[PDB]
């Protein structure tokens, strides 16, 4: 009951795309965060504006 | 506890359909690294849906069948284990995890991170060549590739041309290697002058 | 500082981002790229970027030269 119930919950907090995946990433470094920072990337790469470009170049060094 | 063989116990439980009572019996135990422990223990964390424990249930004790185990996990719907079966199969061996992807389990995420630690360089061209025909985040692709020393040579930077006249502008990295190959040049010219200079005192 | 400003307030960025470069190199990779992320169009000009190119291809000349210096004397005294 509860487990199969806990089961569906995933694929449910903004559909296994940055929800359950984020949970797995919580359970490179960042570093790795900076990478998944190049990150976000919607409408048009949604990133290189400020934080994205910044961290990117910084680390790249 | 002390002065049982364990090996002659789990066996009586398994063919009993009641073994889980021993769940905690496996708690303070499992230091014995014994097979029946992890072996069904995993089988337990598998059908039971446990990942925290299961993960830690193996975050140390490596005594088991690193194979079939991940076979039952892949057959799942709940990626939790299709995510770890991915790990379990890769385990300190990165080549498996990537060379086994396709549409599914192609996560625009961990897929851009499990390649990095690799050593079979060329696999970059493998991944990248694929990025081109099937995905568009080639940017993050052809890039995170580069920044780590250089495993993405000219060979790959071109492979992409034979095709895409447009699509290629991005660079963060190509220059990281530029003054890099302009700084190692700094210190090198420096030691060159070292030499020059000395050969000037003892024999001007 | 100056250059970043040239961009948001002036257009002679050309003479800007250039007279900058030609003196040794004060315009590293850092800046040559800043323009990529940023201004796609606007960047073509070079006089200087190449001044540093064969410059970093000539210091390479003499360097390979002294490398062979070494090679030559070594192989000699030890053949």
């Amino acid at each position: 009951s509860e487990q199969v119930e806990k089961n569906k919950i995933n694929n449910r907090i903004a559909d296994k795309a940055f929800y359950q995946q984020p949970d797995a990433d919580i359970i490179x470094x960042x570093x790795x965060x900076x990478x998944x920072x190049x990150x976000x990337x919607x409408x048009x790469x949604x990133x290189x504006x400020x934080x994205x470009x910044x961290x990117x170049x910084x680390x790249x060094x | 506890s002390p002065r049982l063989d364990h090996t002659r116990a789990v066996n009586y439980f398994s063919k009993v359909k009641q073994l889980p009572l021993v769940k905690p019996y496996l708690r303070s135990v499992q230091n014995h690294n014994n097979k029946s422990v992890n072996e069904s223990l995993n089988n337990l964390f598998i059908t039971e849906e446990d990942y925290q424990a299961l993960r830690t249930s193996i975050d140390a004790y490596d005594n088991f069948d690193n194979i079939s185990l991940a076979q039952r996990l892949e057959k799942h719907e709940l990626i939790e284990f299709r995510r770890i079966a991915a790990y379990l199969f890769k385990g300190n061996n990165r080549w498996k995890q990537s060379v086994e992807l396709c549409k599914k389990d192609s996560l625009y995420k961990d897929a851009m991170q499990y390649a990095s630690e690799s050593k079979d360089t060329e696999l970059a061209e493998e991944l990248l060549q694929w990025f081109l025909q099937e995905e568009k985040r080639e940017c993050f692709g052809a890039c995170l590739f580069t920044c780590y020393d250089l495993l993405r040579p000219d060979v790959v930077l071109e492979t992409a041309w034979r095709h895409n006249i447009m699509d290629f502008a991005m660079p963060y990295f190509i220059q990281v290697m530029k003054e890099y190959l302009t700084k190692v040049d700094k210190l090198d010219a420096s030691e060159s002058l070292r030499k020059e200079e000395e050969q000037a005192t003892e024999t001007q």
